[PDB]
Order: C-alpha cells, then structure tokens, then sequence
C-alpha cells in the first residue's frame, strides 16, 4: 500500500496521518521530524590572514651612492635618501659626510599565524537537504535517515520510506560567505588580487599553504631621522585585525526562521520553512481486514473539562460496547482538534479516555475509533499563563468560522434585520402590482 | 574558560517578557524572531537592568551571555471571557484577535 502525505517542516512536532485502505481497518500512523539539516556546497576563493613586514638591515654607504634591484614579492618597495650622516654607540658611522646614502628596502609576507587564525572565503550553491524522521508504526517507533530529493529510499521494517523534495529551496546563506571558525558571516567580501589596504582581503592566498600571495598595504618608506640608521614606513593596519573586531552578529544569532548554525562542515540546521512530502510503502500485514477487526456499537462521548492550553489541556472520555477484544485506531476528524493517542484498547462494556488539544473556544468536533464515529462538543476554557517555552501542539483557530457557541446573538440579529427587508420587500411588491393592474 | 551569567528574574504579561540582569561583569543580550523577519536587535549591559521584550506570535528566542539560548510562545490568554454577556465574548474576541475584531465588527 503506498501512502502519500505532507508535513510542515517545523522540527519537534508530531503529526498524525490517516492510512485509508478499503476493506481493511483504519490505521493512524505518527510522524515526527527530529532533525532537518540543509547542507550547501562550498568552493574556496581565498584566505585571509594576518601579514607581516619584514625589514633587511639597511645598507649605509658614505663617499658614495647605493642602488638595489627590483623584486618580485608580493609588495615591495625600495628607496634611497641622501645627506645621512648616522651614529652608532661609540660614535658616527664612518669617517666622511660626503655623498652619504642609505639604502632602504622593505616587503610584505604573510604570517606563521596564518595556519591556525585565517578566515575563509567561499562561494555557495546548492545544498543536499537531508532529515531524520521518526515514525510510529504498528506502535513501534522506527527512526529514518534520508535525503529530502524524493530519492534514496530508505527501508525499515519492510517501509519503503521516501523523503522530499523540499517545498522550499530556502537557505539562510547567500552566494558569499565568510567562515572563521563556529561563526559565519554573509559578507561581499572582494575578488582575489583586489583587496584594500585597511579592510578584509588587504592580503590574500588561494591556500593556506601557498607561496602565491597577493597584498596591497600601501608600503612606504620615510626618510630616518638624522643622526639614526632605523627605517621609518607609513603602513595600514591588517584589515584582518579590523575585521575580527568589527565583526558584528554572525549568522547563528541574526538567520531568520529559527535556523540553528553549525560549521565543519557549514550546514543550517532546522529551519521552520515550507514543508517535506512523505511517501510510505506499507507492507500488508499492517492491515486487519474489517471482518476480523473488532466493531464498537452504542458509543458515546463526554468532556469533564476542556483547556485551550495549547499543550493536550482536553479531556474526553467515549464509553463503547466493543463485539470482542482488540486494539482499535483514534483520528480526528476536524482539522481543529488534535487528539494526542495514536490508538486504543478495547474490550466488553467499558470507557476510554483520550486527551486534545484545540485553538477552539468551543469544541465541536467528531472522533473516529473503529469506523464507528462519535461526535463530542464542550466548553473550553482560556489559559491562566500567558507565556511558554514550547510550541503549541495544535493547529491555527484562523477561520470566522470558528467562532465561539452562545453565538446565536449573530443568528438573531441578523435574522431580524433580514425580517425587516423581508417584509419591507413583500410590501412594495404587493403595491407595485396593485399599481400595475390599474390603468 | 569563560564564565556564564547568572539566571534572570523572569516575570510574564501578555505578550510579554520581563527580565531583570544581575551582571558581574559587561555582558551581550540580543534576541531574535523566529518569524520571517529576526529583527535582530542586541545590547551591552554593564550593570543591574529590567529589560522588557515583546513576544510575536511565531515566538522570540533570547540570549544572554553565554548561557543557552530561551525561547518563547504566547498563549491565548484573555481578561475577558467567551460565553457569558455579549460584551464579554466581544472582549475575548478583542483581546486575542483584535485586528480581526476590529474588522468585523
Ligand atoms: C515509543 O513511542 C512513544 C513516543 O516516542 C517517544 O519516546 C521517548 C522516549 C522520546 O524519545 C520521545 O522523543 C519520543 O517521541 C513512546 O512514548 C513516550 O514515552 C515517553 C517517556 O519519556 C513519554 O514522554 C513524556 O511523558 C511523561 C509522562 O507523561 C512525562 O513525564 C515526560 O514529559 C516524558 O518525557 C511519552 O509517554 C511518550 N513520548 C512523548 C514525548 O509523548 C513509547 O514509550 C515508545 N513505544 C515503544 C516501546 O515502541
Ligand atoms: C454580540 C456579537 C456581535 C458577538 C460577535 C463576536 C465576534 C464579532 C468576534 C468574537 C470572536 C472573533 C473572531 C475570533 C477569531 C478570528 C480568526 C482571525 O484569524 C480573524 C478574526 C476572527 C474571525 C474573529 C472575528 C470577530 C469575532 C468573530
């Protein structure tokens, strides 16, 4: 028997379906999602890191001039000044003042830190949805794991279990993102071989191991103060400093929907949007046929008090007389009201008691046990509480429908208003027509 | 190591949070909806505080320090009553759904 059904994807709430095969007894089996993890497939960009300035001592030659060569490292400079006339400890550098020069050079490489402390920049697709389901059947619980793309069907216990597609391609993560360690960000981070000094990106390596590096730190070098051989330089601030400190809410705090954030690998976990189809091949020995089911006559239902708590605060107690002994299946039917046992014992002259859970004021609404429907309506009563820690457990009361009993207020004046243009109609037609036969 | 926060003093209203602070030392609060729309909104607290947060109707979930995270749903509370005297039932109505009452009524 292959039985198709759709559930909301809201994680930690149980949901009761029908299993509807002619000739056989009706069964009711629950489903629960656990966990659904919506994992995107990443393409590293580049690294960012912390860089370093290295300086050579510098080259002072006096009676002379210097000269260097250009270089090939990924941000360098070479300078010289004139008219140095330097001091060391025990006296001035070298004997003559004239002509004095000093050579100085200066490059950017990135850190030793860069192997452990970097942020990485990648691109996003698609993600591979996946979800743990759990399942009541035959009153046992089956726990499954499977890919929400309609495919890799699972089987337990002789189900065929099949999961998705997802109603929604919804990801809380865009085409850029930044990952630096539990925390990731959505950030337009800059194209490799474009940083800024001053900002994320200023120095950049396509891996963390590579000797191809790319920096732009606007590396300049000053002229040293007289009487010194040290070697002034105008640099900017790693932007990667910057940026750890101005980092701001990561996705784990600000992600929409509830989503719960986890890296290594980067994934979004449980997310309250759209829903996830179900499809399951039950085998057929899950299936009494009606004539070897037990039967329940002369049924009937009461509520010795109702709650509309929003966590199962009804009560309903059905007495039945059952033909002989056995288990018999519970389902709602009104959308309303969700009724929170799976299924029920039967035997002789006795009573079952049930509990729900309902959006509604007024509860009217009819439970099916054994094909032998009872229908069953109460007063409920408002909470006392105002605020709980956990999600209701039944559906939206969202209709006019709904409304409330002793609602014949309604009824009555709508009624009378409707009597009023009722007869006021009857009494110009009659005069219309008195009026038309005279001539 | 780090240190967590001492648990709030937490009193209720409807739709409503109130939580009073009781830092050592600064701390970050900040909150989201758990709607469509987080409105992520956040704080730095450095000193005894009373702290008011709304809660929608898809819940609000908050975060204090490094403790785990609180969430919270609303209930359908009301002062007034269904049943009873016309004036009461508009009342229930009103205080649950009082866009929609406004509407059609
Ligand atoms: C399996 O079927 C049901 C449901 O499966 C549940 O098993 C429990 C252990 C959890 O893993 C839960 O997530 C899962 O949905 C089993 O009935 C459950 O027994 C629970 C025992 O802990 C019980 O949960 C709560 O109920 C008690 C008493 O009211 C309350 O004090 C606590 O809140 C408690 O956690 C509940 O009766 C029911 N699960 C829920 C959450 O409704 C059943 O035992 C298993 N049947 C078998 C053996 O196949
Ligand atoms: C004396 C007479 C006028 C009492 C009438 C009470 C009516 C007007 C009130 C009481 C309960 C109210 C309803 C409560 C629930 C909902 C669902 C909501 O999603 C839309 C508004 C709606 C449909 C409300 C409409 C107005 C309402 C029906």
């Amino acid at each position: 028997y292959e039985h198709v059904t759709v559930i909301p994807n809201t994680v930690g709430v149980p949901y009761k379906t029908l299993v509807n095969r002619p000739g056989y007894s009706p069964m009711v089996l629950e489903m629960e999602l656990l966990s659904v993890t919506l994992e995107p497939t990443l393409s590293l960009d580049y690294i960012t890191c912390e860089y370093k300035t290295v300086i050579p001592s510098p080259y002072v030659k006096c009676c002379g001039t210097a000269e260097c060569k250009d270089k090939n490292l990924p941000d360098y400079s070479c300078k010289v000044f004139t008219g140095v006339y330097p001091f060391m400890w025990g006296g001035a550098y070298c004997f003559c003042d004239a002509e004095n020069t000093q050579l100085s050079e200066a490059h950017v490489e990135k850190s030793e830190s860069c192997k452990t402390e970097f942020a990485s920049a990648y691109r996003a697709h698609t993600a591979s949805a996946s979800a743990k389901l759990r399942v009541l059947y035959q009153g046992n619980n089956i726990t499954v794991t499977a890919y929400a793309n309609g495919d890799h069907a699972v089987t337990v216990k002789d189900a065929k279990f099949i999961v998705g597609p997802m109603s929604s391609a919804w990801t809380p993560f865009d085409n850029k993102i930044v990952v630096y360690k539990g925390d990731v960000y959505n950030m337009d981070y800059p194209p490799f071989g474009a940083g800024r000094p001053g900002q994320f990106g200023d120095i950049q390596s396509r891996t963390p191991e590579s000797k191809d590096v790319y920096a732009n730190t606007q590396l300049v070098l000053q002229r040293p103060a007289a009487g010194t051989v040290h070697v002034p330089y105008s640099q900017a601030p790693s932007g990667f400093k910057y940026w750890l400190k101005e980092r701001g809410a990561s996705l784990q705090h600000t992600a929409p929907f509830g989503c719960q954030i986890a890296t290594n690998p980067v994934r979004a976990v449980n997310c309250a949007v759209g829903n996830m189809p179900i499809s399951i091949d039950i085998p057929e020995a899950a299936f009494t046929r009606v004539v070897d089911a037990p039967s329940l006559t002369d049924m009937s239902c009461e509520v010795p008090a109702c709650t509309h708590s929003s966590d199962f605060g009804g009560v309903a107690v059905i007495k039945y007389a059952a033909s002989k002994k056995g288990k018999c299946a519970v389902h709602s039917m009104t959308n309303a009201v969700t009724i929170r046992e799976a299924e029920i014992e039967v035997e002789g002259n006795s009573q079952l008691q049930i509990s729900f859970s309902t959006a509604l004021a007024s509860a009217e609404f009819r439970v099916q046990v054994c094909s032998t429907q009872v229908h069953c309506a109460a007063e409920c009563h408002p909470p006392k509480d105002h605020i709980v820690n956990y999600p209701a457990s039944h559906t939206t009361l969202g209709v006019q429908d709904i409304s409330a009993t002793a609602m014949s207020w309604v009824q009555k004046i709508t009624g009378g208003v409707g009597l009023v243009v009722a007869v006021a109609a009857l009494i110009l037609i009659v005069v219309l027509c008195v009026s038309f036969s005279r001539h | 190591r780090v240190p967590k926060a001492r648990n709030p003093t937490v009193t209720y209203g409807k739709n409503q949070v109130i939580m009073l602070l009781y830092p050592d030392h600064p701390t970050l609060l900040s909150y989201r909806n758990m709607g469509e729309e987080p409105n992520y909104q956040e704080e730095w607290v450095m000193h005894k505080k009373e702290v008011v947060l709304t809660v929608p109707t898809e819940g609000l979930e908050v975060t204090w320090g490094n403790n785990e995270p609180y969430k919270y749903w609303p209930q359908l509370s009301t002062n007034g009553t269904a049943h009873g005297h016309p004036h009461e039932i508009i009342l229930y109505y009103y205080e649950l759904y009082p866009t929609m009452t406004v509407v059609v009524v």
